[PDB]
């Protein structure tokens, strides 16, 4: 579609402009390929066989090397829009092994993915003024800014090989618009607690040994576009470990989370649809909102009023009602 | 909004399949499949024989 | 006064080529989009046998073959598919050539049966080509195609990546 | 052959299909709707519910 | 249906104001699928099947 | 906290709404189970205020 | 008389930074300009 | 007025030669492109058989 | 290629302030607006 | 009544140089010249 995006065709318009249409619309139809790429094992004879998968991933025998989760969490740093939102107290999450923004002793952390969050927050002004006893003018504005803050979140790897016990029996997630599989729904299964993670992921973990191995898959590692995880080698491949199921988290504003599994349940079913675009969303912008309400509070009282410059002077009413919206981009 | 739910749905239509379709559509007890993988394959070409059988003969 | 292609079809009388490329395509699902090209009817040109309507910046090829196979061809596996309708726009060279059509109801209903009862596919065909239809390289932009480019073609001029980014 | 609307183009898909054999639908949670099979199929939070209230389906 | 709520469709509307219609008519839609969802046992082998439920509760 | 499912067993059955909330409760009868489908609930779930 | 007169002046001091005006309630949305200047002379009989 | 190939088609109404000469052509995947040569129809010529 | 864009932008910060703008030879003068936004891009071929 | 009268002028010394101008918000791109010359008169009152 981007070849017919060139100079010629759009003949009323500059030429490196034209070129910056092409390779914003030449960067979209390749995320769109990439979103919709499922790699796997596809030889229906193997025994770790991923059905939903359209690519050869080229690993069909694994070895079943069972692994140590070894819990995530979350900084929260603050950039604008001090004392009104308090962003980085909903969006932080610390690790339940250490109660701490570390890893344990025989574990290490791994940076998966660092972005910024938005939140608005609003304020709402208000003053009234008469003006001769008649003619009470009221003025109610309302101003939306936007909060930002950033976030890094990172995730622990066995990397000392001796583990008593691993920690923490679960890997399965559900977001905001997902589902964990493990309950059909958008909850923990039984004796489950959530961890928060970048936007809206919430892991689900257990300790327990007991209750919780009934609902414990074996799991793999998190990836994303920009890092892999390192075990696969033992910088990485963000491939899988092998033997495992590349699965998708949510996407963090142009990035794929995945993560890998080998239930079974995760990856049999019906075959997906395609993801359709968009994967964005427009961003927010700060707003601003008037209300100027003009009252004469009497007859025999009579009021010109024009309107701007274009107008005419037009007869006044008892009530006004003007009203105004402002933006601003950015 | 929600009178517009009511009056308009969820979802809007945004491309329609223009045709026809003729559909046969029987209920078998639940013991007659479990027999193997291969009478599954004759439980489903008997299936569309019986409904090539009901347009044609009257 | 009378214009467009009902002016052609009242001249002529006879019917319009239905099979016209210049239209978008989804190659991942093998269906086919809204219209990229500008499809003019101002000549009243018809085919070099005078059996259909075409637009001005098309040119057909009669090449009137029709083929019989009286064998079949073995598809043992569902990584190297034939599509049968789209064949030639999926197989192109690219980094993504391996997912093109993989998302279509003619593929996602070949694999579900290669799977689900351990099977190989068969296929006989009998194809009746009557036309190869293309488009003059000379060839502009339809009315709405352009549009939605010169909205984004605005959001680059105002740094607005992220709303371009949307668009 | 047909008028239509200004804003609508159509494709000419004249496709027929004839099956030999039947499908087999087990249980009702993996359901097809064969009316508006690809409307119900979306990828969403509800992708279970819909079509759940459809006469067909009850 | 609110995706077709959006500046381009309204163009006599400000901005942010069919940004606040997009999302109460987004809301009102949700709620009807939330308020029309059953989970409970789907199994019908099971002794405690729950026949009028829609969404399997994996119990 | 709590995980709003059912104990397990029991049956979710809707009590009425308030206000745009839904509250529920669990049962095992069997007589609150059987019958025939219900129709879907229609909107408006709410009405206008005083 | 007794009179009052008012100028109301909003200036934008900036592009990429839209705006919107109804002006009463009988108006439409009116897409803003940089500078408005809206004027009102009340008068009030004794 | 009338011009082109319509007005040769209304004087004699008898059909065009569609195999015509003067296009592109590729030599390894045996299509042919785009035409190079003008092909016009001034003269209302037939062929000797008409 | 290399190139060049500017963008001038000119913010009138007040009524009661009138502005002409002539915008190249062929033009003809014409009334100023409040905000003005001129566009320019340079491409030089090697 | 204090003024103010600019003169901006670009000169584009070679060949092998285009160059695309937008004059304001309303105009269209506009094949660019290899002298330009745009004037502005400001005037404010008081
Ligand atoms: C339902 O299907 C079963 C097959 O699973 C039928 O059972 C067979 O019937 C034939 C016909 O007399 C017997 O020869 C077989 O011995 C039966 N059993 C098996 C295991 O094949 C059964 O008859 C059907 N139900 C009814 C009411 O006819
Ligand atoms: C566009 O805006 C971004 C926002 O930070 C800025 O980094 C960049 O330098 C801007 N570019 C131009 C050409 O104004």
């Amino acid at each position: 579609l981007h070849f017919f995006i060139n100079p010629n065709m759009l003949p009323d318009l500059p030429g490196p402009l034209v070129k910056k249409v092409s390779k914003t619309v030449e960067t979209a139809v390749k995320r769109y390929y990439t979103f919709n790429t499922y790699p796997g094992c596809t030889d229906l004879n193997s025994p770790n066989f991923n059905f939903q998968a359209n690519t050869d991933d080229g690993s069909c025998e694994g070895k079943m090397t069972n692994f140590s989760f070894g819990g995530v969490y979350q900084e929260c740093t603050q950039l604008s829009g001090n004392r009104d939102v308090l962003l980085c107290q909903k969006l932080e999450q610390k690790n339940p092994l250490t109660g701490d923004f570390s890893c344990p002793s025989g574990y290490s952390p791994v940076h998966l993915l660092s972005q910024i969050h938005e939140e608005g927050y609003n304020h709402l002004e208000c003053h009234r003024k008469c003006t001769l006893k008649v003619f009470c003018k009221t003025v109610c504005e309302d101003v939306f800014q936007v909060a930002k803050a950033e976030f890094r979140a990172f995730w622990c790897v066995a990397s000392s090989q001796v583990p008593e016990n691993s920690g923490l029996l679960f890997g399965g997630l559900f977001s905001s618009k997902s589902i964990n599989p493990m309950t059909n729904a958008q909850s923990c299964p039984a004796g489950y607690f959530p961890l928060r993670l970048f936007e809206n992921l919430k892991v689900c973990v257990s300790q327990d040994y007991e209750l919780g191995s009934r609902f414990a898959v074996p799991f793999g590692g998190f990836f994303s576009c920009t890092v892999g995880n390192p075990l696969v080698d033992p910088p990485s491949l963000k491939k899988c470990p092998g033997g495992f199921s590349q699965h998708p988290a949510l996407i963090s504003d142009g990035c794929q989370v995945s993560y890998c599994v080998k239930s079974g349940l995760f990856t049999g079913g019906s075959l997906p649809p395609a993801r359709l675009p968009p994967f964005t969303r427009p961003p927010l912008m700060s707003q601003a909102a008037t209300n100027t309400v003009i009252v004469t509070n009497s007859e025999n009282a009579r009021s010109w009023i024009k309107d701007s410059q274009t107008h005419q002077w037009r007869l006044g009413e008892p009530i006004e009602l003007r009203r105004a919206m402002n933006v601003i981009h950015g | 909004a929600e009178l517009l739910v009511l009056n308009y749905g969820t979802h809007v239509t945004t491309s329609v399949d223009a045709g026809a379709a003729l559909i046969q559509e029987d209920h078998l007890r639940a013991s007659f499949l479990q027999d193997s993988q291969s009478s599954r394959s004759a439980v489903t070409a008997s299936a569309g024989l019986a409904f090539q059988n009901t347009v044609n003969f009257k | 006064d009378e214009v467009g292609v009902q002016k052609c079809k009242n001249a002529l009388k006879l019917p319009v080529l239905e099979v016209l490329p210049g239209g978008g395509w989804d190659n991942l699902r093998n269906v086919d989009m809204g219209r990229v090209m500008e499809l003019t009817y101002s000549n009243c040109r018809t085919t070099e046998d005078g059996q259909y309507i075409i637009p001005d910046e098309i040119f057909t090829i009669p090449q009137k073959q029709s083929n019989l196979e009286m064998n079949s061809e073995i598809l043992e596996s569902w990584a190297n598919y034939q599509s049968s309708t789209s064949y030639s726009i999926n197989t192109e060279l690219s980094l993504f050539s391996k997912v093109n059509g993989k998302f279509s109801t003619e593929f996602q209903r070949m694999k579900t049966l290669q799977v689900k009862d351990q099977a190989i596919t068969t296929r006989v065909q009998v194809r009746n080509l009557v036309y190869t239809v293309k488009i003059n390289p000379t060839l502009e932009l339809s009315s709405g195609f352009r549009k939605e480019l010169l909205d984004i073609s605005d959001r680059l001029e105002n740094n607005q990546t992220r709303m371009a980014t949307y668009l």
